[PDB]
RNA sequence: GCUGGGAAGGCCCGGCGGGGAAGGUGGCUCGGGGG
RNA sequence: UGGGCCACUUUUGGUAAGCAGAACUGGCGCUGCGGGAUGAACCGAACGCCGGGUUAAGGCGCCCGAUGCCGACGCUCAUCA
RNA sequence: ACGUCGCUUUUUGAUCCUUCGAUGUCGGCUCUUCCUAUCAUUGUGAAGCAGAAUUCACCAAGCGUUGGAUUGUUCACCCA
RNA sequence: ACCAUCUGUGGGAUUAUGACUGAACGCCUCUAAGUCAGAAUCCCGCCCAGGCGGAACGAUACGGCAGCGCCGCGGAGCCUCGGUUGGCCUCGGAUAGCCGGUCCCCCGCCGGGGUCCGGUGCGGAGUGCCCUUCGUCCUGGGAAACGGGGCGCGGCCGGAGAGGCGGCCGCCCCCUCGCCCGUCACGCACCGCACGUUCGUGGGGAACCUGGCGCUAAACCAUUCGUAGACGACCUGCUUC
């Protein structure tokens, strides 16, 4: 059933806390509740971190457990996570959620205008498809 | 809010849901709870049945017709639980209690309306998966409730009619997605505006 | 052409369990469910608008049955987005659980 | 301290509101459980307590001292002229109980039935159901009537027929008929509506409801006794003759605590005119009632195949405080609640 | 202490296949189909091999009480494989001192009639569970053969017969009469 | 500002090295798989 | 005024006592207020009439002000928790 | 057994907090309800339980637990 | 009047206990997960009462000006009660899993399964969606033109758990408008200021005028009955064959 696992090299996304919104790599695990955590290319220095604020991604790096930050950074940079992360639907929903929050009053007005026209054109075509599909005369 | 809050009672713990509903009605909000037979109580069933049987024992020795009134319907059981969390002997509390409407099953006014959920009172998040719980409908049935079978048949009828609505809703959505593909050239101008501002990823 | 005020609820007076201080009221503002979000509403004018039987003069309008007790948000109450408000006259107890409008007038933005 | 010697309590607490019945007829309160496998039939009937007599029969009970032995047995005669069906009621099962869905009344409601709808038939102008009977003739009304039957057929779970007795066949002073909802059991809802529809305005004799030597339940109101003391109402022990302020009392009506008089203590009040249902009353005979084919035939009422005498069930000089029994009658074993000419409800046994 | 992983694997034979729908194991052997859900246990079920058909049960972060359920599921699954491949056969002997216990098997082996248990006139009517067939053996004089696919149902059907023939108000050490499960075994003997 | 004139840590593949190992990499051995 | 009573601790008689008798300090009596649901004596704190701020002891599911913290680590299932 | 830990308030003491401008003081009679530490009855387990009988224990207070002689008696004792 | 006679009832979850399967503890085990049987106990049924609790149905006020119902938002107004300040018209649910889509198979043209393809910190997302209000006048480009709006009529269908609601046609009568981007100017621009902005033609009570369609009754007292009864109350009768 399970597809994403806590393991050495597993890249996790920080949901809350001082490092919310960052990507980190799991270097080691301690006492079932915390893990040795290091994001050298995402500005998170090595430190303990509860598993509760983590959300596992699909990226797994290859380095030995408790390896130095240099080797984690080399593994992170080779097959770079930063560009791969930005291309996922997960990240671009985070980005879309961010730009919607920063939308100003003028942008809200222009979105209201664009949404109005888009919905009327779409909902026109829905009626046309409905009316077309209504012509069913067959035994 | 000024509109009525319709809460689905299935999967919700009795006391946890009652605490939320009690503060809502004290804040002037109208709350409707449906499917009170689907409400859960933590602890194995036998234990929770003993608690109500102990409640049944509390009666005025001199005149039971005046004593505590033991309601056997799940909706009235939940209603009494909320009443224990309101100042029901003051005019403010009586006004709040009159803002609560409780139902077994989902009656015709609310069967066609969307029903809310309180995560802080849900069994799946509030209760460990290895713990035992009891269904309010079963507890009510075995302590005096008389309408478990008819409510089940009517709930099964309601579910069949809801499936038809969901298939029409899904068919409509499929047609809308096809429409978006059909009119894409005359829509990309407004699609781009939505995407720049976080709507329509 | 618009609501132009935030919806708030007069939950009750500032109080201990067995002592009630009626000069200040605790308001629950809709959508504000944490203390860190109450900063916007501090100092904002709040109004308890109600109707009575006899007509009263309306500023810039014909007399009608609408009356109002004005106030303002003073500070945050608790950790869950409640605010304390002072009104020119202590709010009547019949208004508990009813509408209080927050005006946005003294804007700091 | 504990009472010195044990003794069972006087009277039952299952009949506690020892009050006058709110009704005079005696309602069924529980019809036999319906199973669609059985044929469509009626479950209840109304009769009138004519009087009592006794019979001689032969007992066929093996292993008994009375096997192949004559016995005499008190029987009650309940005059049962045929019902007239004048309506149909539909019920729908709800999580709040059964609620009446729709009622359809037949055309041509008899005057004796229409008297039930009035408190002063003398000063009345007999307008009841005058505008309702017209919808049985016009086209809008008939279409609306067909919709009502169709809605009953698709939404109702149990149906009942409103049937009334025939006063003018009785020897009583009362001309106001008695109406009862009689449940229809045994079949689909469509089948029991078709059965009920074709019995509208018709007569249902007691033969079609009950049969020979079957056990039925009798529902009625007991004889009134007025306001009575504890000695008669609860059959408590009479106090010794030396008692100062009265001996037909209960000496202690409670202890110091709970500091109130409890609901279980015997106290003076109404006795009689209580609603009661007695189960397991055997039908010893269903009498044919008087007939005229060429001459007055009265034999069948009280003639037995051993007796062969041209005599009616009516005693010599008539049933005391009732009159003469002319219609159908049911001969029940034993005694039955109520005074003479008291309306009784006969219900099919709920038991197997 | 919470153990990270407690796992155990059962080996599925070739003539029987196992299909998983969540924690619902469907076993489709030559003798029929056995289906049973385990949604009351929070475990992970996986079909491993396409060649040898391994089924692995895993519990993650389990306490002592819920590590005990790992082998319970495996044992239950192994009985499903055993039931649909060989079946379950319970042999019961009717022991008596004086009154012989007359057993009559009614429709399709689903009803059992016990007549003369301890010489009393009451007739014991024990209904077999669905999918369980009772019969009178032709090998020994006083045997009952209970055959079926589910060990739960076959054994509970046998317990129903055994508990029906219970001596009461007497010394059970002296009045040993009754019908008792003699051996528990399979059909087809493989 | 002080501290062990902070402790760790980052970069300089830290370079000349030495030693230790194991929650043992590669390799090798044994046992189970995909062409 | 010359009837006292209560609490920590020490302490005599008594099986013990919301019993009887002493020592020491504080209290109630003479004292309201916050908390202990409730309560002479406990905990906090002693009081003119008020506004603002902050606390004590005690609390922050709902009654009922305050956790509506993405609180931390464990322990515990009770058919009289 | 020697020891030792409890429970109860249906005994009797101990105390004197309430009542001395008054809470009618024994027993019986009558009547209701409650408890269980179960005599009987229902369902069970155990035996030095062959059967019959009896004893120990469990769930258990739904139901019942009587007529009399002597005594004001509560108690007691006997008859059935 | 046990001093005569008649009648007195079914089910469910389960206790004790005895078991099944089965680990823990490669054995065993009634227990841990999961199951079975199980009683004067418990709950309900049967039975008694029937809520400041509902339902269905009937009849609903004159022979004279006399009361009432429905239809009209029909109008002019009074007295009184105030709340509120966009909507969401619905799968079932699982949580050691879900959601969507598609070809073959089976069910009488859609569902139901088996592949296969996607999504899953839910984006076919309630952290969401829909509607979005300054109004008009010149004036072009796009959207549409298979359009809109008629308390216009008429017909039909679906909804019963409290349906008090929703939908679809036919005919008719009007706008080429209304939606987006532009051109073009105007409107009390009331000279900084609050109760503004909606639901709303709100609820309730008397009363006037205005048209149409309709209705012409009961209850109580008094009298009587005695199936009833302290009194109330209750069961009854009172010009037709
Ligand atoms: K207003
Ligand atoms: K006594
Ligand atoms: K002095
Ligand atoms: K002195
Ligand atoms: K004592
Ligand atoms: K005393
Ligand atoms: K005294
Ligand atoms: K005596
Ligand atoms: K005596
Ligand atoms: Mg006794
Ligand atoms: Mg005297
Ligand atoms: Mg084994
Ligand atoms: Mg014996
Ligand atoms: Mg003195
Ligand atoms: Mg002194
Ligand atoms: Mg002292
Ligand atoms: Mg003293
Ligand atoms: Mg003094
Ligand atoms: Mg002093
Ligand atoms: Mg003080
Ligand atoms: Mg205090
Ligand atoms: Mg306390
Ligand atoms: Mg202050
Ligand atoms: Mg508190
Ligand atoms: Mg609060
Ligand atoms: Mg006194
Ligand atoms: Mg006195
Ligand atoms: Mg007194
Ligand atoms: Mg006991
Ligand atoms: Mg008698
Ligand atoms: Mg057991
Ligand atoms: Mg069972």
């Amino acid at each position: 059933v399970f597809r994403r696992f806590v393991e050495v090299g597993r890249v996790a996304y920080v949901s809350f806390g001082p490092h919310a919104g960052k990507l980190v790599a799991i270097v080691d695990v301690i006492d079932q509740n915390r893990a040795l955590v290091d994001g050298p290319c995402t500005q998170v220095r090595r430190q303990a971190m509860p598993f509760k604020c983590m959300q596992l991604t699909d990226f797994i790096l290859k380095f030995p457990h408790s390896a130095h930050q240099k080797y984690v950074r080399q593994a992170w940079q080779k097959a770079d996570i930063n560009t791969k992360w930005a291309a996922t639907r997960w990240a671009k929903k985070i980005e879309a959620r961010e730009r919607k929050a920063k939308m100003t009053d003028f942008d809200r007005f222009k979105v209201m205008k664009a949404k109005k026209m888009r919905n009327r054109i779409i909902k026109n075509e829905v009626k046309k498809l409905q009316k077309a599909a209504l012509l069913k005369a067959s035994p | 809010e000024v509109q009525v809050l319709v809460l689905d009672g299935r999967g919700h713990l009795l006391g946890r849901l009652a605490a939320i509903v009690a503060k809502q009605v004290l804040l002037g909000r109208k709350v409707v709870v449906v499917r009170c037979e689907g409400i859960n109580i933590s602890g194995n069933f036998y234990r929770n049945k003993l608690k109500y049987l102990a409640f049944l024992r509390k009666r005025m020795n001199t005149n039971p017709s005046r004593g505590p009134y033991h309601f056997r319907a799940p909706s009235r059981i939940f209603w009494r639980t909320v009443r224990g969390m309101l100042p029901h002997k003051t005019k403010r509390g009586q006004a709040a209690l009159d803002r609560l409407k409780v139902f077994d099953g989902i009656p015709p006014p609310y069967d066609k309306k969307k029903r809310m959920v309180v995560p802080a009172a849900l069994k799946v998040v509030r209760l460990k998966p290895t713990r035992k719980f009891a269904y309010l409908g079963r507890l009510a049935h075995e302590v005096g409730w008389k309408y478990q079978a008819v409510t089940a048949t009517l709930e099964e009828k309601r579910k069949e009619k809801a499936k038809i609505h969901y298939r029409k809703k899904k068919q409509l959505m499929r047609l809308r997605k096809q429409a978006e593909k059909n009119v894409e050239k005359k829509i990309d101008k407004y699609t781009e505006v939505l995407k720049t501002h976080g709507l329509l990823v | 052409s618009g609501r132009l005020w935030s919806k708030a609820i007069f939950a009750g007076y500032k109080r201990g369990l067995r002592n009630q201080r009626e000069h200040t009221a605790l308001l629950k503002i809709e959508g504000v469910y944490a203390r860190d979000e109450t900063e916007f509403y501090l100092g904002k004018r709040c109004a308890y608008v109600y109707k009575a039987k006899n007509n009263t003069v309306t500023p810039g309008g014909k007399p009608n049955k609408t009356r109002v007790i004005w106030g303002k948000v003073t500070r945050a109450h608790g950790n869950s987005g409640m605010v304390r408000a002072k009104f020119r006259s202590n709010l009547p107890a019949k208004a508990i659980g009813h509408r209080i409008r927050v005006m946005l007038y003294p804007s700091r933005i | 301290s504990h009472r010195k010697f044990s003794a069972p309590r006087h009277g039952s607490l299952g009949f506690l509101p020892r009050k006058r019945s709110s009704r005079h007829r005696g309602k069924v309160k529980s019809f036999p459980k319906d199973d669609p496998s059985k044929p469509v039939h009626l479950t209840a009937f109304l009769g009138y307590k004519a009087g009592m007599t006794h019979i001689v029969r032969e007992v066929d009970r093996p292993g008994s001292k009375v096997n192949k032995k004559e016995v005499v047995e008190a029987v009650t005669i309940v005059e049962t002229p045929p019902m007239v069906v004048v309506g149909i009621v539909g019920y729908v099962e709800t999580p709040r109980g059964l609620r009446t869905f729709k009622t359809v009344f037949a055309e041509h409601i008899s005057d004796e039935c229409k008297r039930r709808f009035y408190k002063n038939w003398h000063k009345s102008k007999k307008k009841a159901f005058t505008k309702y009977c017209k919808k049985w003739q016009d086209e809008d009304g008939k279409k609306q009537l067909e919709k009502d039957f169709s809605s009953m057929k698709k939404y109702c779970q149990v149906i009942r027929v409103i049937a009334h007795t025939q006063m003018r066949l009785l020897p009583l002073r009362q001309k106001k008929a008695h109406l009862m909802e009689i449940q229809v059991n045994g079949g689909t809802v469509a089948e029991k509506l078709d059965w009920a529809r074709e019995r509208l305005e018709q007569q249902v004799p007691v033969n079609q409801v009950f049969g020979q030597d079957e056990m039925i339940d009798v529902i009625g109101v007991t004889k009134g006794k007025g306001y009575k003391g504890v000695t008669s109402r609860w059959h408590t022990k009479k106090l010794p003759r030396k008692t100062h302020r009265g001996l037909r009392k209960v000496a202690c009506i409670g202890a110091w605590h709970p500091a109130r008089v409890a609901f279980s203590v015997a106290r003076a009040g109404q006795k009689g005119y209580h609603h009661r249902t007695e189960i397991n009353k055997k039908i010893y005979k269903i009498g044919q009632g008087y007939l005229i084919k060429d001459g007055k035939l009265i034999k069948n009422n009280a003639s037995t195949d051993y007796d062969l005498s041209d005599k009616s069930i009516n005693p010599l000089g008539g049933f005391v405080h009732y009159g003469e029994v002319t219609n159908d009658f049911v001969m029940l074993k034993g005694c039955v609640v109520g005074t003479k000419k008291r309306v009784l409800t006969l219900r099919k046994s709920l038991l197997v | 202490m919470k153990t990270i992983l407690s796992n155990q694997t059962v080996d599925i034979p070739e003539n029987v296949d196992i299909t998983l729908k969540g924690r619902t194991v469907i076993v489709k052997g030559p003798r029929g189909t056995l289906r049973r859900d385990f949604n009351h246990i929070n475990v992970e079920l996986s079909l491993l091999g396409k060649k040898k058909k391994r089924l692995r049960v895993d519990k993650w972060w389990g306490n002592r009480k819920e590590l005990a359920t790992v082998r319970t599921i495996c044992s239950h699954v192994q009985n499903m494989i055993k039931g649909v491949t060989l079946g379950f056969r319970y042999k019961m002997r009717s022991v008596y001192a004086h009154f012989p216990i007359n057993v009559v098997i009614q429709e399709n082996g689903s009803l059992v009639e016990i007549r003369n248990f301890l010489g009393e006139k009451y007739i014991r009517r024990v209904r077999m569970r669905p999918g369980v067939a009772c019969s009178v053996s032709q090998a020994q004089k006083d045997e009952l053969i209970l055959e079926g696919n589910d060990i739960e149902l076959v054994s509970n059907s046998a317990a129903l017969i055994q508990q029906a023939t219970t001596v009461k108000n007497k010394d059970i050490r002296k009045f040993l009469d009754g019908i008792y499960v003699s051996e528990k075994g399979t059909v087809q003997q493989a």
